[PDB]
Parts: C-alpha cells; structure tokens; sequence
C-alpha cells in the first residue's frame, strides 16, 4: 500500500546528434589505374565493365546522400518564419533561432555545431573528386529555421494539415495533456517552466563548447571517408609485384611486350583497390541510409508532434524538441518533463462508502497520513474524493484491500443547502 | 555541360588553345557560361529568378528547359513558399 | 576470438535491474526516478492504457494472477520442448563458425 | 562478409533497444510491437549473443 | 447494426528472440598469408595496406 | 469548431483567479443552481 509521487518537476534538453549525409565522391576509374596512359588503358578495356560498375555505385551513393539530406530536412511544406516580437509566454528560443545578424544566418548552437566539426580538392587529387551536396548549409539553416518557427507558433498543427497559430503557453499546456499533466499544473508553475526551460539551453551550449568529443558521431563519418580516400591514393604507390608503381617509367624503360605484363600487374592491384573502396562506400551509405531514416523519423514524430514511445524522443516524458543543422548531420534538442522530490504516500485501489466501491476516475487515491485525497498520478495535487472525480463499479466486498473512506457528493449537501422544512 | 570542379576561366583558355580532351565544342556564347560551386556550366541561362528544383546541378543551383522559345535556364532552387504565422499573445 | 567487454554476470544484473525497475516502479524509473507502486495497481493504469477500466482488473485480480502464472509456465515449456526456439541466436553462432 | 553480417546485427540490435525502451521501460500502443494483443508488458531475459 | 463485444478476456504471454551481438574476432594478417615465413612477409609489403 | 457554453461540466477548477497569467473575466455556467432556481425557493 505504498506508492510514491511527484511533488515538483524539472524541465530538461538533452541532445541526440545523427548522421544524415556523407561525403559525396566520384572516381575517374581510368585515370586511377591507367592515368595518361593509352597503353594500359588499352589492357584495362580487356577486364569488361569494371569501370561502368564503380560508376554506377559510386553514383547511386552520391543520389542516394542527397536523398537522404532531402528526406531528413525538407519536411515542412512551406518556410514558416517567426513573429518581429521575439515573445513567446518567457520563453527564450533566441540561441536556436537565426541569428539576423551574422552571415549564413544560423543559430549560435548551429555556428558552435559547424566550428566544432572539421572546394577544390587540391588534396588527393589523382582522378578522386568530391561533389558538392545539392542543398547548401544556408538552405538547410533554412529548412530548420522553418521547422523551428513551425513548432514555436504552430505547435504539432503545421505537420499534418495548415499551420494554425497557438500562444506557446497553451501549446505548452496540450503537451502537458499529453505527457499526462494537467493545464493548470503549466499555468500556475508557467514562469518556473520558463526558467528551466532557459536555464537547461543555456546549459546545451555549455556542454556542446565544452566537450570536443560531444560531436563525435559526425566526425567519425568524416575521418572515415578521409582514411577510405587515403588508403586509395596510397594504394597507387604500392608495385603489387612491379618493378615500378609509376607506369611512364615502365613504358619509358621496357618495350611494349614486358611493359604489358608488368601494366597487368599494375592493373590488377590498383583494380582490387577500387573495388575495395567502393564496397566499402556502398556498406558505410548503408548504415547512413539507416541513420538518416531514423533522423527522419525522429524528424517527424518529435519535432513535428509528440511521441508516447519511451526514449525515442530522449529520456523523460516528451515535450517536444527543436532540430539544428550540423554538417553531415542533424542535432535534435529534446525538451522532457522530468519528475522530481517525490513523496511516499499511502494508497488503495479503492474507497468505501455506503457498501459501494468507488475507483478513480484520473487519479490515484493517496493518503497524508489522516486524510485521503484523489490526486493526479504525475504530480502532487490532492483533491476531494467526490463522486464527479470517481465512479462506482461493484460493491464493497469484491476489491481486494479496499478502505473505508468517506466520498462527498456536492449534489446531496446543496440539496441540504436548499431548505428541506419547506415549512 | 557541367565541367565538375574547374573554374569557367581555365575551361574558356583550353578552349581558345585547343587543349580540352573532348573534341565536341557548346557554342559558349554570352550568358550561357555561368560559374557554380559544382563547376563551369556551359550551355544554360542563369536567372535571378528562384523556381522549384527540377534536374539537379549541385551546391543549390538546379537547372529546367522552359520558355523564355524555350532554353535551359540554370537558377538557384526555391524551398519553398512562405508563411509568416500570425502569431500573438 | 575476443570476450565481450560485458560477461553474462553482467548482462544477467542489468536483466535483473529492468525486471526489478518494471515490477516495483512499473514505467516511471524508465523517464525520471524510480516510484514505487503496488503491481496491482500497476496493472491497473495499464489496463487504462489499452483501453479497460480499473474495476475490471480489481474484481478479477485472481483470475488475472492465475492467468499470468499458467502463461509463464507454458513459456518454459515451450522453450525448453523445442529446440529450434531460439534458431534466430543458434544461426547466428553457425555462421561465424561457418565464416571460420 | 563480417561487415555485412555485422550491419545486419547492428540493426537487429537496434530494433531490440527500441523494444527494450518502449515495451520494457514503458507501455507501446503500436500494433505486434510488443507482441500479439493489447500490450500490458514485457520482461527482459538474457540468452547467448542476443 | 451488429457489433459483437467480449465478455471475457486472456492473458497471453509470448517470446520474441533477437540477436544483440555477433562474436568479436580479429585476425593476424601476416600470420594467416605468411606465417612465419620472412620472405612471404617481405613479398605481401608489396600490396600496400591491405 | 464547435462552440459550446462554458460550463462547470465542460471546465474543472484549480487555483484562484490571480495566479493565472492572461486569465479573462467572464460567466461560467452551472446548471445545478439554475435548475435549483427553477424549483420554486420560496416554498410557502
Ligand atoms: C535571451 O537570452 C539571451 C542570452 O541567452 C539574452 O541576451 C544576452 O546574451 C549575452 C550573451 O553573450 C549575455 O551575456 C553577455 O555576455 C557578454 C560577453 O560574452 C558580456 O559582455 C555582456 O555584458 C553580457 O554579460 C547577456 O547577459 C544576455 N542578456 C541578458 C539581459 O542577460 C536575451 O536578452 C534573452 N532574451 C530575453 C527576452 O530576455
Ligand atoms: C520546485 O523546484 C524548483 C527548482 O527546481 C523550485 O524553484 C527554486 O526555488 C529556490 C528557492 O525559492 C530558488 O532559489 C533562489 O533563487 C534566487 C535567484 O535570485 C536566489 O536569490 C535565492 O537566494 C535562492 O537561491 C531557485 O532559483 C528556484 N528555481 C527556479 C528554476 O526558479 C521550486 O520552488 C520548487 N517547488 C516546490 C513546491 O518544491
Ligand atoms: C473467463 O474465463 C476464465 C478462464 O479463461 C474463467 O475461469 C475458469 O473457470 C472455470 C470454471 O469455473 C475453471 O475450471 C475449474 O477449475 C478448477 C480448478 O481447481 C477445477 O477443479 C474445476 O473442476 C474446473 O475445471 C477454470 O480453472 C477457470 N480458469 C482460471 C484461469 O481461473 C472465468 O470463469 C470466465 N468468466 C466468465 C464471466 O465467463
Ligand atoms: C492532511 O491534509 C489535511 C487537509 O489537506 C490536513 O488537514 C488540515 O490541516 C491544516 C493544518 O494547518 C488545518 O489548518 C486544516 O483545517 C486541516 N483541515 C482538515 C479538513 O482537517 C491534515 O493536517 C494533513 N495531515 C498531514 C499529516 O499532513
Ligand atoms: C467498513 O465499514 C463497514 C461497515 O459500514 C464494515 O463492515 C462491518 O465489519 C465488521 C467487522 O467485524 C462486521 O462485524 C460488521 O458486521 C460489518 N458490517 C457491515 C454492514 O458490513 C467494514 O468491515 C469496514 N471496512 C474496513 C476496512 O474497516
Ligand atoms: C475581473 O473582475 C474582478 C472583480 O470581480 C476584478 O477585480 C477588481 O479589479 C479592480 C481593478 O482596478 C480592482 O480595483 C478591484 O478591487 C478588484 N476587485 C476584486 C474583488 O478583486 C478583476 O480585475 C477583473 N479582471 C479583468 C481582467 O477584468
Ligand atoms: C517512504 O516513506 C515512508 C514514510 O511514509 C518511509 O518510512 C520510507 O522509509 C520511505 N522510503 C524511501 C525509499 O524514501
Ligand atoms: C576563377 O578565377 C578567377 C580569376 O580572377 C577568380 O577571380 C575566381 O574567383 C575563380 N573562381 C573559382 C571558382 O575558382
Ligand atoms: C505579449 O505580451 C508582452 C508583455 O510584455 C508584450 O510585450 C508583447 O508585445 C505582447 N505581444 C503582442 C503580440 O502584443
């Protein structure tokens, strides 16, 4: 018969950061293995459609990034831009909002996320080339300021059908429905709530400056396409069995007969390279492909709405959350309500009044010590056990560990009210 | 054509020198050479005008067949329209 | 071949905490503090969750308590009579010794 | 070979965490999520790899 | 104008199985294609870093 | 929309009137005193 409930909250933003994109490259597979070489390109035409294939995967992968960015950002059907008043019930969103202020027009926390990840590729340049994404930074700043200001002034309303204005403090108070908290609870606590809710962006952007390996998830995609880019342009300086790596010296010294079969080695080993590399790049696109869906749905079901599923949408119940562009990637911020200062009540599944058993109707029945009171299950709220906040199923003797309590029906005491003489 | 990763100048001298490998030659007259990130597009009309994309260029420009007679017009790719929500107290 | 870093002690303790977690606390540990509250009236609110009153759980409570029992029995049987139970693992063990 | 079996696992364990939080660490109102029926529970146990 | 409605109900229980991890292995490269052989060793250098 | 009277049925009470901010002032409905009225009060 014990049960604890919370006495107070706190409101906490946490941070998920996922991979959305990578590095989109392409191979001029020729000049890798046969570069200005008419000869040992003449040999490579002799091992099929090789080339055609590397094309096409390392095609499909670039294709398949910009998918994946398009998918994972370009979800709100129109760019939504924020009121001139910056005013929200208190609430502060100016360190997830653009700044006007400063070029590529981002938020602080999208400037602090592009300076701690680190277009002509003057580096390994040797017929490997790197595209460009198909949205720029500034477009995908864009697309997050839109679903920023969606979710501030429309709430979950401009995610599925026109977008409808709502003052933020009654967005608030449907999101505390949702998690299961009473309006009032936000109304009567709406300036502690602003509080934390400013305190806890405050503390993001101390965590994010902070600590150089909170992004890590991004630059491990970035340090791993530059080590697969690497280890191929090494592999050009690898004989694999030559007596040289460089094919103008084995032309310029042997005639074509010797020069041929020591271009067939070269071929093979820097053919083996290429298709190590692009097998490579097809499983790593996979697990973007996989990343990227899962930002994407997370996109939808906690920035654009409000998710019941349990750690989906980070830990606590979930409120809401508010996307930020990052290079390579999407930072999602996710603001839960967190219960906290519990108390340690006694409870009962029932009470009994006249040989009836009377059951919450949306609550708990909880006992100070002395007197019991019907309360919320997720805050601390008692109130009078009444036959409006109960209602009656069966009688007395079939509920196990039933207490006997009296519940007020305000109906018959107003009757009293009402003189009864008449006389 | 898109010549990937080379600056317009560079294209335009191997031109003029008879160096650019590809014996094919785009007529490369004025405004049909614009300068994006992606590389030199030779062969569309870049407009100020933004539209939805259609054949993806590269680092935001997308390019369409449209009448203007109808041309290849390279453009910077709209996101979408706006919505100023109004929002009040 | 390399040990995992958690050793099946390990992986049993943490099975033990989600298990004492959802038995005493029902889900309030798994989103802020753990809450203790009686396991009937934790079925109570889950019974709410999928759409049925509280009394319906209180008034059959025993049947209910019985039901859970005769299920976890069959779970034991059923595990322990069929061998192919848990192919989905035993594949998985087959095809590393197979890729070695 | 490994990697590709090794992206395979990585999602079976990804799809064991999400029911872990959700059908473990909650209560799920996705249908077969958690199971046939209306999901009331779950309970974890440890097995080999898994 | 029929709807049919239980009058009783089951509690069920059921199992579901997943793979979490996969045995950890690693190899010695150089002892698998050359084990203890100087001059295989010296002739694998060739193939870079495989 | 579907415009209904406020009401006590369709509202709940928690708190006085001060602590909410941007609270407006107008008439809630009960039904029970104004069916009570209908009951003749004065009884003689
Ligand atoms: C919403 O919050 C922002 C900050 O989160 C408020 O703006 C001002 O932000 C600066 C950040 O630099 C605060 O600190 C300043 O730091 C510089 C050094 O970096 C220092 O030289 C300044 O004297 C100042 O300490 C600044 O305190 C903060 N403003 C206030 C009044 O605290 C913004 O005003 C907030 N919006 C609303 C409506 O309250
Ligand atoms: C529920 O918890 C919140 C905090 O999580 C409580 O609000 C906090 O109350 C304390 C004491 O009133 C505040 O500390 C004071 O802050 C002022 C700031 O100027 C300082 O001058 C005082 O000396 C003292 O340190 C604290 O700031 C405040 N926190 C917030 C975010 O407002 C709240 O009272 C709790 N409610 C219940 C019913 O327990
Ligand atoms: C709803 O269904 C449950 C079963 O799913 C019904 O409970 C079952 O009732 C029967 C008959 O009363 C029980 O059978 C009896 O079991 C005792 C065990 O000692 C045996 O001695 C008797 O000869 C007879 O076989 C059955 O065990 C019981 N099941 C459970 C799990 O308790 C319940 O009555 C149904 N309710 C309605 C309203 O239909
Ligand atoms: C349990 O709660 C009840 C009411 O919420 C408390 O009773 C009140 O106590 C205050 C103490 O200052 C009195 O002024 C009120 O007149 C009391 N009201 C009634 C109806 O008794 C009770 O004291 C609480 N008990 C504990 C142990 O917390
Ligand atoms: C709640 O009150 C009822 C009476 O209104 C109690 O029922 C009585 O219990 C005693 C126990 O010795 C019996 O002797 C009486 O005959 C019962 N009377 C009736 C009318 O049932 C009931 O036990 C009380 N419950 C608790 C938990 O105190
Ligand atoms: C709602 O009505 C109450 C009165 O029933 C208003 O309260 C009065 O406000 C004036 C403001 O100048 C004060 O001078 C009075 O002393 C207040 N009286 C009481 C009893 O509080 C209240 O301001 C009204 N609210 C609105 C928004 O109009
Ligand atoms: C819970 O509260 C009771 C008193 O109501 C106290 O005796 C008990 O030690 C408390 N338990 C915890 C874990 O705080
Ligand atoms: C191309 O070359 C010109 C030379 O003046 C330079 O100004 C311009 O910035 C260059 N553009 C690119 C994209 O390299
Ligand atoms: C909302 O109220 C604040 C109170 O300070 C005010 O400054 C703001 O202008 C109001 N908003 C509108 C749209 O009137």
């Amino acid at each position: 018969n014990s049960i604890a409930i919370p006495t107070n909250f706190t409101i906490s933003v946490t941070t998920e950061i996922l991979p959305v994109s990578m590095t989109k490259t392409s191979v001029d597979c020729t000049m890798y293995i046969c570069g200005d070489s008419t000869e040992c390109s003449n040999l490579l035409l002799q091992y099929g459609s090789f080339c055609t294939q590397l094309k096409r995967a390392l095609t499909g992968i670039a294709v398949e990034q910009d998918k994946n960015t398009q998918e994972v950002f370009a979800q709100v059907k129109q760019i939504y831009k924020t009121p001139p008043i910056k005013y929200f019930g208190g609430f502060n969103f100016s360190q997830i909002l653009p700044d006007p202020s400063k070029p590529s027009k981002r938020s602080p926390i999208e400037d602090l996320l592009f300076n701690k990840v680190t277009l002509i590729c003057a580096q390994k340049f040797n017929g490997l080339t790197v595209l460009p994404p198909l949205l720029t930074d500034e477009m995908i700043a864009q697309y997050t300021s839109a679903l920023l200001a969606g979710t501030i002034t429309s709430g979950w309303t401009f995610g599925a059908g026109p977008a409808l204005q709502i003052p933020f403090p009654m967005q608030m108070a449907y999101r505390f429905n949702g998690i299961g908290v009473t309006q009032n609870v936000l109304y009567e606590n709406q300036k502690l709530i602003a509080n934390q809710f400013n305190s806890a962006i405050g503390k993001i952007q101390d965590s994010l400056f902070s600590t150089p390996s909170a992004l890590g998830k991004l630059q491990d995609v970035v340090n791993h396409n530059a080590q697969a880019l690497n280890t191929l342009v090494k592999q050009l300086s690898s004989k694999f069995g030559a007596i040289s790596s460089v094919l103008n010296d084995i032309l310029s010294r042997l005639d074509p007969p010797e020069a041929e079969v020591q271009i067939d080695r070269l071929i093979t080993g820097r053919l083996q390279s290429l298709q190590t590399y692009v097998t490579q790049q097809l499983i790593r696109a996979a697990e973007i492909r996989a990343s990227a869906n899962l930002a994407a749905t997370k996109m939808s079901e906690c920035v654009l709405g409000q998710s019941k599923r349990v750690d989906f949408c980070g830990k606590g119940y979930h409120l809401m959350s508010f996307p930020q562009s990052a290079p390579h990637g999407v930072v999602f911020l996710h603001v839960t309500y967190v219960p906290a200062q519990e108390k340690n009540f006694t409870t009962a599944p029932a009470i009994c009044h006249d040989g009836k058993a009377h059951f919450p109707r949306e609550g708990v029945f909880v006992s100070n010590g002395t007197h019991w009171f019907l309360t919320q299950r997720n805050f601390y709220e008692p109130q009078i056990i009444t036959t409006d906040n109960t209602f009656v199923s069966g009688n007395c003797d079939v509920v196990i560990g039933i207490v006997n309590n009296t519940v007020y029906d305000p109906l018959q005491l107003e009757l009293d009210s009402f003189k009864e003489e008449l006389d | 054509v898109l010549y990937q990763g080379v600056n317009c100048t560079e294209v335009s001298v191997a031109i003029h020198a008879d160096q650019l490998t590809p014996t094919w030659r785009v007529y490369s007259t004025g405004s049909n050479v614009f300068q994006t990130r992606a590389g030199c597009l030779i062969g569309a009309e870049y407009v100020n005008n933004s539209y939805e994309c259609d054949i993806p260029i590269g680092a935001g420009i997308c390019a369409s067949y449209q009448t203007q007679s109808q041309s290849i017009i390279a453009y910077t790719m709209s996101l979408g329209a706006e919505n100023s929500v109004a929002y009040s107290n």
